[PDB]
């Protein structure tokens, strides 16, 4: 024996290098859309067996990302949107074949991320008809790593919400939180996928955000904000990113309630209470670190997230009644005001959210 | 790339030439042509080049295929689908690319039907194409081929509809037809008076699209119901369209006649739907009046608006074709009175100045496909029109309709062909035979019944026509090649006179010849050559061989034709045609006698070679090498059959010397032998004394000094030509030396012994009628002696005949031989004891009715031979062979002869069955007796009583032969041997109690001298080979080389076990033979491998032949006989070698080149080891030969010490040393482990 | 279970679409030598006597895709010597499997398009292995690419000093004397072999061909007076190229006193009828309108051939 199948992994990357030399061809990729059609030749042929086979490109290897790499080669240049439609027949066929690979025995996990790479690369309606295909074909009874690919389905819809009026966000407003009640759940990356599902909750706007959220999800997210530090671990940058995504996601109702204030909110102050203390669980802990120069950026990230939390500190107090607390979070609010007056002096930053938080924490 | 209007169009030609060279470069042009198609998609200008680039579109129409890259095609196909999507530039294309786009969409959809697997995307492109095609249907300007390719795609959509199982609904093209089903009515009814004329003309074809679809599909029950909805609601729309045709009849009389012709084409469309079953001509007969409303001119000229709408509608010829469509719609409508009167209204027009001939084709289909009159009188009503058509100077105009008239008959036995063939070919020899060449080809389809009795003018027309087909010479190849399908419907008698007329035409071809007709006559010979399956045609092929003799003669295009005629003879050769080469060679020898007659020129040095070169050509055309003598056996007999005035005598005196060492006295012995000198004379009066003078010119005739037995063999050769023609000549043949008529009968018994030599003549060759003559000779034998004494061997000679072919005439002749058995054994039927077994033997393979009557002749003999003792009784076992006919009742009469003529009885019956079981006279008789023994064993519960304490022998002997004759098998006898043992008990061994090797021990003593009984070895072995029968000639001629190996008197005559084989040896005791040449061609180390590396069938025998090639320096006495065996064993059986192989190594290792005893040893080891069937069979030989050496050394070493001539015996003891030294090269485990590998094991 | 050939077509489909994109052909050895591990170095083990990727499964035919990669980007010397020590490793030793017939053709066709591309010498040692690994009872496609095999090698086997030409003086039309070919493409295999016969001057033709496989070609040609139709659009041009063989016989038999034809007046018989049909090859209708290439077959390729009809009447006259 000269070498094992790692030489084939050295060949599949070299086949991805053949895909990369194909990606090193040129600009606009009608020929690679035809190769996506040549992929669609294979992609129609997979479920044509419908018996004990798989999508052979995904069944070739695991790390070989030619489904993304040819789509990366298909991201050559926009000519025009049928390249963003030609692999749609390659998309839903192997997706129904992955749906024909239901219960995910040993090869159906990696399909949805290839579909997500297909979702992220180019779909004019090649995602929207795929969303019209997935409306007829979707099963969400997921598991540990399958929670991530379900958020990869959530990664598609906001990416599909891009074009001119988002063109299917009202159709995505049908695809609502009716299956999204599976939090208090799997691990930190899945919690980052839940933060990605919260990034999907930082999406699906006033067509459905005034319906789906109702401030009982953010309290369930306030339980998740408790869970992200407690139900797992090793989320040092991950829960920091999950807070930083929640810093976007809690601020995703900024112009929403400041348009006509519908917002469906029942418990409008519970989630803002424990999370702002959970900010001080990291940011006053970073104000316990209290460094001036950033480490490289992980100090600069959470501090900008604290500068984002500075807006969040200005957020709830500007509308809702602050200091109407019962627990020792008001005693932590003074510690948050200790984190404030530290970081307010340490800001050298935007004076609007500085002086407002100087009247919010005080 | 640098593509001007002048550059790219000029570049297209060499590109087309590159396409004309081949396809499949390294895919670069697939990049270029798709760019060029995109450049064609870019093309809307360069108007001269736009058509000049369409010259490449001819090549693009040429290069459509299914032999290109599935990527590079289908990529451009969807790119063509995009080009066909916004095909407005194609929809506004000028002329030719607009035509070629329809070729390209054809080139799409035809090549789309090939397999490249982009499944629904093509169907997405199809819906992309059809929506563009419905837009092309919407954008109707001129064409129909663009619609026809769409209709080809709609037929492909119909192929997409009716592919597996779908009921012709949700078809988007049928929905586009449903979209056409309102758009046509939109173009018909409302708001349509501006431009929808050609749109209706599209809607005509669009209605004709789904109509032709409904005519196309292999349809079914209510799955096909919506395929009948392609027209059903559209029929009301056609009723609207017929009303719209009445709205179209409200024309402004300005050039709408083509649209009216398109309306007529629209009218013909629903007529074409009505032309097939089904759906209600009661609707369509109304439109038939609207079809009649086109012209309606000569009888009516009814209204003025019904006049001018008919005058311009009459132009120019398609209206007469619309009248021919008005024939066809009336041919669909089954309104025969409305048909024939409109056909009479067509007969009212009937001239049209060109257009009646097109109008007369379906008019000849009008009264015919209906068959509205008498089907013989219907020919004449067409022939009266064909009389006008022959008067019309129908230069392919009605001649095509006359070509259409041939299969249009469809009800005529013979005589209608006899009248109508006068009209066709008489015009064809005048002019316009190009269309008649199709009509003559149409006759080969039309001839399913014709020319019963009065064919003597019919084929005389065709033989004149095929001769006239050489006047254009392209139909010369056509004419009888069509009759090669058609002249199977023929006997030989009048065809011979027709062939004599063809020979008269061939003589006219020989007369009217410069070089052109002879080439056509060569093809006419070739068309006669493929006209086989008749002996007179084989005689005409012999006349074509006489024409091949003429093709040997004229030698300009004739020698050019000759081998092609020999290839045509090879095309006539569905076998090796030595059969027809029997008598017809003498015809070519008569042509050679004519070439001997064409030897008046003083070419005694040249024509002695040139006639031999003429003799070389046809023999080389007969494709042989040694036929210089084998064909000469009849050719000298043909030279004997030559009168040989002066021209043949010195020719034969030189050609036989050119043949062999056969001078005019030496070949006079070869003229005396054979006696076909006297036999094939058979022309009594004039030539015989001249031939005897020619024999005096050959041998100084002392004609009393001749071989009477060869004359008795000639008497067999005489009685071939039965009988009086022989019997008159037999007397002069008898009175030559001493004999007379019906005399001598004891010499006739020697001629009956020569009838066994005639059976020996019946053994090797067949010439099957000689056996019929032998039965006539047997009838002459009853006329000779009525000799039952002969009937010992004669019936045995008749037995040896009986399955020479199982030709059913011999079954009649065996019945005649049974009648001869009813003749010669009339007083006794003594031999009919054992001839009943022969009657059981003969009627075993009978499967014939008169054989049952010949069995009824034995049942006649059950009275007539006075049914008697065990001749009548003991034959009852095998007698029950079939019981199919009332042979069973004769078998019931034989069951009477088994019971009415008739435990321990069973122990006798088993003992009767015992000798029956080990009889095995017939294998089926043994199989019947075993089948008799099965139910005989079903008489058990007494056999177990015969299974008491120790099991009472002859139950043993019953069991003993039940194993002993189950030694191997016959095929059913294998499974018959199952009920032998297993029906009885195990018979534990309880009473299973108890000289083959004494010969085999003396076989090494026979290996010693190779003189004492190697005779009894080799000759009797070749006697088993003597029934190779015959296949090949060398397999026969081995025995004559074995007769050349024959020597060694009376002890071999004492070895006459089959004394008929000794008589076959005595038959072979005259004929010289053995011209099979050989060499070494050594490759000895390869031969050490090709002991097994050659392909193992007789390769060890070929290694033995190479050992025979090595067997030079060994004891030359029978080394030539071994070399005579080397002639044999090269063709002979694997077994035939085996009786030589020991003695070979006994011969070779006396002394041969001690370093090449290694080569002998090299055969041994390499055959064993690297291989391990054909190996293992070859191994056992290698065993066996070594085992001889041992015993042969034992025969030596006995006589080495039983001596007290010991000098060379000490050298033979030194040989006995060296042979034992040769045994010390093998030993023995080497051999033994291979034996463990072998068939196995004990050795 | 239903993605055998269509999914296998996507490799060259990816390869040719990027080949039909952009600039210079150093990608011909860039991705290929990357992908060269996937079959040939994947067959490099040679477990005696079976390679690791070849003799396990039938999908070891990416050499045809490597031939398609050889057909991908055509400049100017790249992938061949890049596969040179790979083929001297793999294809030199893993080609004498002595049956090989699943893409034994495409194994040689990989070397054929290699020899078609450019070069002189590295394949010129490989033709000795094709001179070594040969057969007379090969498959109908294995005989077919074999006719193409020496054909692509013939350009450097007639480079200047012909460099491989006398190596097959016994492996000449002896190999074309593997007669009884198949249907008309295998008839056209001889026509390509006739097209391959244009080089190699006529000193010792009697040991190499003796015009005897050409007589077996004449045996096809004697049939060809009426053997074909509408593939006669190929076959009559193949007959027109068979007319060059008599002109080739005119440059050999009527070169200096041979006449070359003993038992072949029978062969030249219908050839003379084909010589009668030579100028009469395009004489069925003969109209004055021609789209691109119609009437030039029995006019321009009969201009030399009516001379070659008279030069079929030169060693043995009319």
């Amino acid at each position: 024996m000269a070498g094992t199948s790692a030489p084939g992994s050295k060949r599949r990357s070299e086949p991805p290098a053949p895909r990369p030399g194909p990606p090193p061809g040129t600009g606009h990729p009608p020929s690679k859309r035809a190769r996506g059609f040549s992929a669609a030749a294979a992609p129609d042929p997979d479920d044509p067996f419908g018996a004990h086979g798989d999508f052979t490109a995904d069944d070739l290897e695991e790390l070989d990302t030619l489904a993304s790499q040819a789509l990366s080669q298909c991201p050559a240049a926009a000519r025009d949107v049928s390249s963003d439609h030609k692999v749609h027949r390659l998309l839903d066929g192997m997706s129904k074949n992955p749906s024909g690979k239901n219960r995910e025995t040993v090869p159906i996990k990696d399909n949805f991320e290839l579909e997500v790479l297909q979702a992220q690369y180019k779909e004019l309606k090649e995602k929207m008809k795929v969303m019209e295909e997935e409306v007829l074909i979707k099963n969400g009874e997921i598991k540990i790593l399958r929670d991530s690919l379900h958020q990869t389905e959530s990664v598609l819809e906001e990416q599909r919400r891009s074009h001119f009026l988002l063109e299917q966000e009202k159709t995505q407003a049908l695809s609502d939180k009716e299956k999204e009640f599976s939090k208090k759940l799997q691990s930190l990356q899945s919690e980052l996928q839940f933060k990605d599902a919260e990034m999907n909750e930082l999406r699906t706007k006033l067509q459905t955000s005034e319906r789906a959220n109702k401030l009982a999800a953010p309290s369930v997210s306030h339980v998740s904000p408790r869970k992200n530090p407690s139900v797992v671990i090793k989320p040092e940058a991950c829960s920091p990113q999950f807070g930083k995504t929640s810093f976007p996601t809690k601020e995703s109702f900024s112009a929403n309630m400041s348009l006509p204030h519908p917002c469906q909110t029942e418990s409008g102050y519970k989630p803002l209470v424990g999370r702002e203390d959970s900010k001080p669980h990291s940011l006053r802990g970073d104000s316990i670190k209290q460094e001036e120069a950033q480490k490289s950026f992980v100090d600069s990230w959470r501090q900008r997230s604290n500068t984002q939390g500075s807006i969040l500190i200005n957020l709830l107090l500007k509308q809702p009644l602050i200091p109407g607390s019962s627990l020792s979070l008001c005693h932590l609010l003074s510690s948050s005001s200790e984190s404030p007056a530290g970081t307010p002096l340490q800001p050298p930053g935007f004076g609007s959210t500085l002086a407002g938080m100087s009247g919010l924490r005080t | 790339h640098a593509v001007e209007w002048p550059v790219v169009m000029s570049r297209f030609l060499s590109q087309l030439d590159e396409h004309m060279g081949y396809l499949q470069s390294a895919p670069l042009q697939l990049m270029s042509m798709q760019n060029l198609e995109f450049i064609e998609v870019t093309l809307l200008m360069v108007l001269t080049r736009i058509i000049a680039i369409v010259f490449f579109r001819r090549q693009e129409l040429l290069l459509w295929q299914i032999g290109c890259v599935l990527l590079e095609y289908g990529s451009p196909k969807i790119k063509s689908l995009a080009i066909s999507f916004l095909t407005e530039l194609f929809q506004l294309g000028g002329l030719p690319a607009q035509p070629a786009s329809t070729f390209f969409s054809s080139f799409l959809e035809l090549l789309k039907h090939l397999v490249e697997m982009d499944t629904d995307q093509l169907k997405l492109y199809e819906e992309p194409l059809s929506k563009l095609i419905k837009t092309l249907f919407p954008f109707e300007a001129e064409a129909y081929r663009n619609i026809e390719p769409v209709y080809l795609n709609m037929l492909l959509e119909k192929l997409c509809v009716m592919f597996e199982d779908g009921v012709l609904m949700r078809l988007k093209s049928d929905l586009l037809k449903a979209a056409l089903c309102h758009l046509l009515q939109y173009f018909l009814k409302f708001v349509p008076a501006g431009y929808e004329s050609a749109l209706q003309v599209r809607k005509v074809y669009v209605r004709n699209i789904c109509k032709a679809l409904l005519d196309v599909l292999g349809i079914e029950v209510d799955a096909e119901y919506l395929l009948g909805p392609l027209y059903a609601a559209l029929k009301m729309e056609s009723m609207e369209i017929i009303e719209e045709i009445q709205c179209q009849t409200q024309q402004e009389n300005l050039s709408s006649n083509s649209d009216g012709i398109s309306p007529k084409r629209r009218r013909l469309s629903s007529s074409l739907n009505p032309s097939k079953r089904a759906p209600k001509q009661t609707e369509e007969i109304k439109h038939v009046d609207m079809n009649q409303k086109s012209i309606l001119w000569s009888a009516l000229k009814q209204k003025a608006e019904s006049l001018q709408i008919s005058l311009e509608y009459s132009g120019l010829k398609n209206p007469v074709i619309e009248m021919l469509e008005g024939i066809a719609v009336v041919l669909q409508l089954t309104a025969l009175c409305t048909v024939h009167c409109s056909h009479q209204n067509m007969n009212c027009r009937t001239f049209k100045d060109c257009q009646h001939k097109s109008k007369k084709k379906p008019s000849v289909v009008i009264t015919w496909m209906s068959l509205d009159f008498y089907t013989k009188v219907l020919k004449s009503c067409r022939s009266l029109l064909e009389s006008v058509q022959k008067l019309d100077l129908e230069a392919t105009i009605d001649k095509v309709v006359k070509i259409y008239d041939a299969l249009i008959y469809m009800q005529v036995n013979s005589s209608f062909e006899d009248h109508i063939l006068e009209d066709l070919c008489g015009m064809l020899s005048l002019p316009w035979i190009y269309s008649h060449s199709d009509d003559g080809c149409l006759k080969l389809t039309t001839f399913a019944a014709n020319l019963l009795t009065l064919s003597c003018r019919i084929s005389d027309s065709y033989s004149p026509q095929a001769q006239s087909r050489c006047v254009f010479l392209l139909t010369l190849f056509p004419r009888r090649i069509f009759l090669e399908w058609r002249t199977a419907v023929y006997n030989w008698a009048l065809q011979s006179s027709h062939e004599v007329i063809r020979a008269s035409c061939v003589s006219g071809f020989f007369i009217l010849l410069q070089q052109q007709n002879s080439c056509n006559r060569v093809p006419k010979i070739l068309i006669d050559k493929v006209k086989d399956d008749s002996d007179i045609v084989k005689k005409e092929f012999a006349s074509i061989l006489g024409q091949l003799v003429c093709t040997l003669h004229g030698m300009f295009y004739l020698t050019s034709s000759l081998t092609e005629p020999f290839s045509e003879h090879g095309h006539v050769d569905l076998f090796c045609r030595n059969l027809k080469a029997t008598s017809q060679h003498e015809c070519s020898s008569s042509q050679l006698k004519a070439s001997v007659c064409k030897p008046f020129l003083f070419l005694l040095k040249k024509k002695i070679p040139s006639p031999v070169k003429l003799a070389f050509i046809d023999n080389l055309h007969h494709l042989c090498k040694h036929l210089d003598f084998r064909e000469d056996e009849t050719d000298v007999k043909a030279v004997l059959g030559t009168l040989l005035n002066l021209m043949e005598d010195p020719d034969k005196d030189v050609r036989v010397a050119f043949s062999g060492n056969i001078k005019h006295i030496l070949e006079s012995l070869d003229s005396e032998d054979g006696f076909i000198k006297e036999l094939f004379v058979l022309r009594m009066k004039e030539a015989y004394t001249h031939a005897q003078i020619s024999r005096n010119n050959e041998l100084k005739d002392t004609l009393i000094l001749t071989t009477g037995d060869i004359g008795r063999a000639a008497k067999g050769d005489l009685v071939p030509f039965a009988l009086l023609h022989l019997l008159h000549c037999l007397l002069s043949k008898s009175a030559s030396v001493s004999g007379a008529a019906y005399t001598e009968i004891r010499a006739l018994v020697a001629a009956k012994s020569v009838k066994l030599q005639s059976f020996f003549s019946q053994y090797k060759k067949p010439i099957c009628q000689f056996l019929v003559e032998s039965l006539h000779s047997s009838q002459m034998t009853a006329l000779p002696n009525t000799p039952c004494q002969n009937a010992d061997v004669r019936k045995q000679d008749v037995a040896h005949q009986r399955e020479m072919a199982l030709n059913t005439l011999s079954e009649i002749a065996n019945v005649f031989d049974f009648p001869d058995l009813n003749r010669f054994l009339t007083r006794t039927l003594q031999v009919l004891l054992p001839d009943l077994a022969a009657k059981a033997s003969p009627a075993a393979s009978a499967l014939i009715r008169t054989l049952g009557k010949q069995l009824n002749v034995n049942r006649r003999e059950i009275l007539i031979n006075n049914f008697k003792y065990i001749f009548s009784h003991l034959v009852c076992s095998c007698s029950k062979d079939e019981l199919e006919r009332a042979l069973h009742y004769l078998k019931n009469e034989t069951e009477i002869e088994l019971g009415s003529l008739l435990a321990s009885s069973d122990d006798p019956y088993q003992g009767p069955r015992d000798i029956i079981s080990p009889e095995l006279m017939a294998d089926y008789l043994q199989p019947k007796l075993l089948g008799i023994l099965a139910f005989f064993n079903m008489q058990l519960l007494s056999s177990s009583v015969g299974i008491e304490d120790k099991k009472m022998a002859l139950n043993s002997l019953m069991s003993l032969m039940k194993l002993m004759g189950p030694k191997h098998v016959s095929s059913v006898r294998v499974k018959m041997m199952t009920t032998l043992r297993t029906g009885l008990r195990f018979k534990d061994d309880f009473p299973e109690l108890c000289f083959v090797t004494g010969v085999e021990d003396s076989s090494f003593a026979y290996g010693l001298l190779m003189e004492l009984t190697r005779a009894y070895l080799a000759y009797a072995d070749n006697s088993r080979a003597q029934d190779s029968a015959a296949y090949a000639i060398q397999e026969l001629l081995s025995i004559y080389d074995c007769r050349e190996m024959e020597t060694n008197g009376p002890g071999h005559q004492l070895w006459r076990r089959f004394p008929e084989h000794v008589r076959e040896i005595l038959e072979p005791h005259l004929n010289t033979r053995y011209k099979s040449s050989q060499k070494s061609t050594d490759w000895s180390g390869v031969k050490k491998p090709i002991y097994l590396s050659k392909l193992g069938s007789n390769f060890a025998e070929w290694s033995a032949s190479w050992a025979g090639y090595l067997i030079t320096k060994v004891r030359h006495d029978l080394a030539s006989k071994i070399f005579t065996c080397c002639s044999i064993m090269m063709k002979h059986d694997f077994k035939v070698t085996i009786y030589l192989l020991p003695h070979i190594l006994v011969y070779v290792l006396l002394g041969c080149n001690q370093e090449d005893q290694q080569e002998v040893y090299a055969e041994i080891m390499a055959v064993l080891k690297h291989d391990d069937d054909l190996c293992q069979l070859s191994t056992q030989t290698v065993f066996s030969m070594l085992d001889h050496l041992t015993q042969w050394a034992r025969h030596k070493f006995q006589a080495l010490k039983a001596e007290k001539d010991s000098m060379v015996s000490t050298v033979d003891y030194e040989d006995y040393q060296s042979v034992t030294r040769f045994l010390d090269l093998i030993p023995q485990d080497t051999l033994a482990v291979a034996s463990f590998r072998s068939k196995a094991y004990t050795r």
